[PDB]
């Protein structure tokens, strides 16, 4: 009914909670001291006990994770109604902030390298049988060539969807969802029962690949309902309007494939990215 | 475009405009919830409707928002809601507008069973001329016509609100709320070029919903149509794009009304009736020359 932070391999004596790092739909993310750390405080309503019973299992799954491209999960303590997820602190900037900065230059070679790093981390998480299901440029950090993935698996227990018969969509969420997920969305759909898969995470990476070159999300102009229909029927943009070669456009064609089984695995995707100019 | 009684109160509105000056939060006392709130202004005796939209962004960007929002001080029409001012308080932008004691058309449709054809005629005329005013006088389209954005009052006038006057506010929106009722035109769902024709579709779909008392997509079966007299979001949107548009029952409504909504719900926006063609349609010529006490219907219907 509780998880102690003395159950963790990271030896824990004291934890200092600092300032808030930023605004976020899922809990509050504060600075921390352990070395500096990132503490995410969450509240559980003390209902769906069996769902948080699975939250504990998913957290213990994080314990077996360690990879240079995946944020170091360091511990988690649960004294209901309060939970806390403690991960290593990422210095640098989110890929969201980097991609939208005028001074930062993003040639084709660095975008190939940034993508390969995210693929390597996701390939590890898939090999360990872990689905990230909320891959965005706000959950990838970039510090002068160091690329780390963040917030994997949180979306299942997130509760970011919660009006009466009206589902909440944030700006960049829809364009990362594969068509099989988009066709499921409903005002009373919940994050725990959405058909996520390894193919859906590959689709989310395809969105990031578009974001790396266009340096903006796909379907930027259009409202949420138009995005839902266009993505559900399989309409997807390309990168030719900015002069990107076929090599860089084939990445999207494979990752954004309408049928799940046509999307490559991350190992195969790593091969594909190796063969770019 | 012309009337004297409508000019009588619109200039009196501009007499009440003098003491609005500038606005800040402490001027207001929360009266009730209608997110919008009915509020009591104390620097001037006006009771107002102040709408709060929660957005966080750098100062210069929302200053660009206010520059774009102050255009509403310029647009004045008996068919669009009047504008007081827009300030930024507590990280939530406020838009101060007329309080219309009748509410929106969706909650009065929730109050009534169905809305009769004669009232919907006057509603059609005012929405057409309101959109006409915006497009011809300010080069803007509404972009969000639906029953929840058409307001009524006990004086008897109806006005359009929540129309798109600012461009940066579109992008500045942090998120959006997508439910089971969608009023977006097919052409906008498919991401093609769109004009006021999309607002005409939204008007037509709003009219049929208010006429029958139910959101008309998907169409009801035979048993539900007699009694009147679990679907994902993508299934609805794909029904709007590919399946034939909704239509009124042929028994209880006049031909002029049925043809009017049919011309508004043509999928092809080039064939869809425009504001000018609607101004000539037989349905609104007939409705314009009718004696209907709209205030009497409202006050007796809502109570
Ligand atoms: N390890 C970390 N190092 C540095 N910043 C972090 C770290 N983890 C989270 N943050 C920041 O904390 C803030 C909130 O993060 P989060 O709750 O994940 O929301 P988000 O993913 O950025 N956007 P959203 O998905 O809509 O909630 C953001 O500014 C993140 O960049
Ligand atoms: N000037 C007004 N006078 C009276 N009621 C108003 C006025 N403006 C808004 N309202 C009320 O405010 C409610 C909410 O407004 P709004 O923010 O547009 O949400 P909504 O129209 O109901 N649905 P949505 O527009 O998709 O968020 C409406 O249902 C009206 O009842
Ligand atoms: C995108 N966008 C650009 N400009 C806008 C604008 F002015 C708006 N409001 C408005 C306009 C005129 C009058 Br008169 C009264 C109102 Cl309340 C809205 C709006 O009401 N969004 O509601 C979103 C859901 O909460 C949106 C705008």
């Amino acid at each position: 009914t509780s998880i102690f932070l003395q159950e963790w391999d990271i030896p824990f004596e004291q934890l200092e909670i600092g300032e808030l790092i930023g605004k976020g739909r899922f809990g509050q993310v504060y600075h921390g001291r352990w070395g500096e750390v990132a503490i995410r405080l969450i509240d559980i309503e003390r209902d769906n006990e069996d769902q948080l019973k699975a939250f504990k299992r998913e957290v213990m799954a994080y314990r077996q994770t360690r990879h240079e491209n995946v944020v170091l999960f360091m511990g988690a303590c649960m004294s209901p109604p309060h939970l806390a997820i403690i991960t290593s602190l990422c210095k640098g900037r989110t890929l969201y902030s980097v991609v939208r900065d005028a001074k930062i230059v993003l040639d084709v070679n660095k975008t190939r390298q940034i993508a390969q790093e995210i693929v390597k981390g996701m390939g590890y998480l898939h090999a360990k049988g872990i689905l990230h299901k909320d891959l965005k440029s706000k959950n990838v950090f970039y510090d002068n060539g160091k690329v780390v993935i963040t917030d994997f698996g949180l979306f299942s227990i997130s509760g970011v969807l919660q009006r009466e018969d009206k589902l909440r969509i944030q700006n960049g969420w829809l364009c990362h969802l594969a068509p099989e997920i988009i066709r499921q969305l409903s005002p009373d759909t919940e994050e725990d029962k959405l058909p996520f898969s390894k193919h859906s995470d590959v689709f989310a990476l395809g969105t990031i690949w578009y974001e790396l070159h266009a340096r903006e999300w796909p379907f930027k102009t259009q409202p949420a309902e138009a995005i839902i229909w266009q993505m559900g029927t399989g309409m997807k943009p390309n990168l030719s309007q900015i002069g990107m070669g076929k090599e860089i456009s084939d990445i999207l064609l494979f990752c954004w494939a309408f049928e799940q089984e046509e999307r490559p695995t991350f190992t195969k995707l790593m091969d594909m990215l190796e063969k770019l100019p | 475009e012309l009337d004297e009684q409508q000019r009588k109160r619109l200039e009196a509105f501009l007499t009440q405009k003098q003491k609005v000056g500038e606005l800040k939060d402490d001027d207001f006392e929360k009266i009730s919830e209608l997110v919008v709130f009915k509020v009591s202004h104390k620097p001037s005796g006006l009771v107002m409707a102040r709408k709060l939209i929660h957005l966080e962004i750098k100062p210069a960007i929302r200053n660009q928002i206010i520059r774009e929002l102050q255009v509403l001080h310029e647009c004045n029409s008996p068919y669009i809601v009047g504008f007081y001012g827009a300030f930024y308080s507590d990280g939530e932008i406020s838009i101060c507008m007329e309080h219309m004691d009748g509410g929106s058309l969706d909650q009065v449709l929730k109050k009534a069973g169905r809305i009769p054809e004669q009232i919907l005629g006057k509603v059609s005329i005012a929405v057409i001329k309101g959109l006409t005013y915006l497009r011809e006088k300010h080069k803007i389209m509404h972009r969000d016509v639906k029953p929840s954005n058409i307001l009524v009052n006990s004086r008897g006038e109806i006005k359009l609100c929540d129309f798109g006057v600012s461009g940066q506010l579109i992008d500045s929106m942090a998120n959006s709320f997508v439910g089971t009722r969608s009023y977006m035109s097919p052409e906008r769902l498919q991401g093609t070029h769109y004009s006021v024709q999309s607002d005409i579709w939204s008007m037509g779909l709003s009219l049929v919903e208010m006429a029958v008392g139910r959101y008309p997509i998907p169409p009801p079966d035979a048993k539900e149509l007699e009694l009147m007299f679990p679907m994902a979001i993508f299934e609805l949107l794909d029904y709007i794009v590919n399946e034939p548009p909704p239509k009124l029952p042929s028994a209880v409504f006049s031909l002029e009304f049925q043809d009017f909504v049919n011309k508004c719900l043509i999928k092809n926006p080039a064939e869809r009736a425009d504001l000018k063609q609607l101004m000539v349609h037989a349905f609104i010529k007939r409705s314009d020359a009718e004696e209907v006490d709209f205030a009497g219907w409202l006050c007796s219907t809502i109570g």
